[PDB]
RNA sequence: CUGGGCUACACACGUGCUACAAUGGAUAGUACAAAGGGUCGCGAAGCCGCGAGGUGGAGCUAAUCCCAUAAAACUAUUCUCAGUUCGGAUUGUAGGCUGCAACUCGCCUACAUGAAGCCGGAAUCGCUAGUAAUCGUGGAUCAGCAUGCCACGGUGAAUACG
RNA sequence: GCGGGGUGGAGCAGUCUGGUAGCUCGUCGGGCUCAUAACCCGAAGGUCGUAGGUUCAAAUCCUGCCCCCGCAAC
């Protein structure tokens, strides 16, 4: 790498806010937060929504089979 | 070096006890990753590179090179020498970090992420996908993207065949 | 019917459709009924609905329950002048 | 602000009417679930108030989700092939309504002379 | 006899209803009408329902009782001149009535959507006084289905040289 | 073979000087009128013969073909 050319790139801790999955990796974005995970170092905190720790393709995925569509609705309305 | 540590710790022994190599250096590695936008819109506007270059550098962590046309084409209204898209080569710590970020954070952010095609192999042992829409990555905001475009992601390997490549990427966490 | 006191369906159609559980769907049922609702029990068995001049087939689905039969058999044939 | 950058000068009710999916009576019901004064202005809000209003909103159906819902409903009867959906696909009135004259907000503006 | 069409739809004309807003709109309170209809018909009070309506059955073959809060007006508060809290189409979902039945093809309600329209080319129409304009009401036809028709009162002008 | 040309329905520009679609008549619609014309009000209608080139871009600059009017040849 050169000087001055590349953008600020630094080690940053992602956290899945669905299940608090913590994970260090380099990036270029604070999200205005800092922690001292993995004692001996400061790291900014790039909080995030769903991660691989929680995605249904990597986990269970049968959810959201809620209705068959118009049919139970008919039968629920008229018995 | 989360995933490099992981690699040398678990996958090299596992993968070599699977494919039964005659030495420790036959074992595959990732040589590199190559990200490429592929812009053709730049024939008619200069602001498009001004978006895409900054956006790749944010997604990636080092400046992209604007690639140019090797030859002139009238069906695209394309003169030789014009700037067409940009690319980045990621190697070492930053390719490992890019895969970390990728599988951990960004691949799930896709609309209906049910993995990616296992058949997408060049035949020589390398892999390519394409992020349809760069907002999938966290380093960039959606409110900055005037107009979405995708980019090819090439994961290059020292693997001699599709099988070894797929097992490497399965152990690293590519669905 | 628009009201909780319903639904409506013609008896001369409900009876034939109930007998058409052993139909095996090789056969088809003609009706001059366009005013009768579609129950889920009509599903699978194609109905030939009388539009005014002919009996036009419709294949029932879960999605076309709650509606009538005439919505799937137009009356006025029109081709964009 | 509240799902989209509503007016700061408008009162809270009218502000919430500018959300696709919410009109004046829903606004009154929401501000009554919040216990707030409806006659107050929107720059004059407070943050915890605003957050409770956001909670009640997110209980209420989402804006873009409402768009997706109605469009799915329309797609359904287009893709079966009912009369009503042929009307949706042709661009004509769907209710039992006359087209010899007075069908402008469906057909579009006045087409060329025949 | 069933089902369909008279309700089609690239487009033109007539007649009207709604508006294009601050002499206004939303909300609340609230005063003053006439002319009319009702027996298997009007349908009260009370209650349930956001509401359309449901329930109920009083009184009435009617100057007795009902349909029937008349609305514009006025008073207060708000909106502050903005495609707006204007406008209300169109569409989605869910309701209610009627009728054997509301897709073609009824009306009404609730929620949401919020269209066009920011005063109308060339031209053209009614009106001389309780008239024009404007607001509601009733009747017929009618199970239900009116911006249409015929009557009703409320408010109430300008102008006519010739 | 030599000259002109090929642009809304007709006649004509615009080309030489690349970005510009025009004039007159006509057509359609609405008005006036008992009706037609005239008149008044609006609107439509051409990818410039065609296939390729050059150019950021072509009626326009370059090339080949296909048509029409003349003149020759026959
Ligand atoms: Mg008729
Ligand atoms: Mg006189
Ligand atoms: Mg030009």
């Amino acid at each position: 790498m050169k000087t001055g050319i590349h953008p600020e790139y630094r080690p940053v801790v992602f956290v899945d806010t669905s299940t608090d999955f913590k994970f260090l990796s380099g990036s270029t974005k604070s999200s205005s937060e800092t922690i001292k995970w993995e004692d001996g170092n400061e790291y900014p905190l790039l909080r995030v929504e769903i991660s691989s720790d929680s995605h249904p393709f990597y986990t269970g995925k049968q959810k959201h089979a809620t209705a068959d569509g118009r049919v139970d609705r008919f039968n629920k309305k008229y018995g | 070096n989360r995933l490099k540590d992981q690699y040398l710790k678990e996958i090299v022994p596992a993968l070599m006890s699977k494919f039964n190599y005659d030495s420790v250096m036959e074992v595959p590695k990732i040589d590199k990753i190559v990200i490429n936008t592929g812009v053709g819109d730049a024939t008619a506007n200069a602001k498009v590179l001004d978006s895409a270059v900054e956006e790749l550098a944010l997604i990636t962590g080092q400046k992209p090179v604007i690639t140019k046309a090797k030859n002139s084409i009238a069906g695209f209204r394309l003169r030789e020498g014009m700037p067409i898209g940009a690319k980045v080569t990621l190697r070492g710590e930053r390719m490992y970090d890019f895969l970390d970020k990728l599988v951990t954070v960004s691949l799930p952010r896709v609309r209906d992420f049910r993995g990616v095609s296992k058949k997408a192999f060049d035949g020589r042992g390398n892999y390519t996908l394409g992020v349809r829409e760069q907002l999938i990555f966290p380093e960039i905001d959606y409110d900055q993207v005037s107009k979405v475009r995708g980019m090819d992601v090439v994961i290059v390997t020292t693997a001699k065949s599709d099988e070894e490549s797929h097992e490497l990427l399965t152990q690293l966490g590519m669905p | 019917r628009s009201l909780k006191k319903g639904p409506f369906v013609d008896d001369h159609l409900m009876k034939k459709v109930e007998a058409a559980a052993e139909s095996e769907k090789k056969q088809v049922i003609k009706t001059w009924s366009r005013r009768s609702t579609i129950f889920p029990t009509f599903v699978g068995q194609t109905i030939a609905v009388y539009d005014g001049r002919k009996h036009v087939p419709v294949y029932v689905q879960e999605d076309m329950v709650g509606h009538k039969l005439g919505e799937f058999a137009p009356t006025r044939t029109y081709r964009g002048h | 602000i509240a799902g989209v950058d509503v007016p700061r000068e408008k009162r809270i009710v009218i502000s919430l009417t500018y959300i696709y999916g919410i009109g004046k009576q829903t606004a009154k019901e929401v501000l009554a679930e919040a216990g707030v004064s409806e006659d107050t202005r929107t720059r004059d809000l407070t943050e915890e108030e605003l957050g409770k209003i956001r909670e009640i909103l997110d209980r209420i159906k989402v804006e873009g989700d409402l768009r997706r819902e109605v469009n799915l409903n329309i797609k359904r009867l287009i893709e079966i092939g009912s009369y009503r959906g042929m009307r949706h696909r042709r661009g004509l009135p769907v209710r039992g309504q006359n087209t010899k004259n007075n069908a402008r907000t469906r057909k579009g503006p006045s087409k060329t002379v025949a």
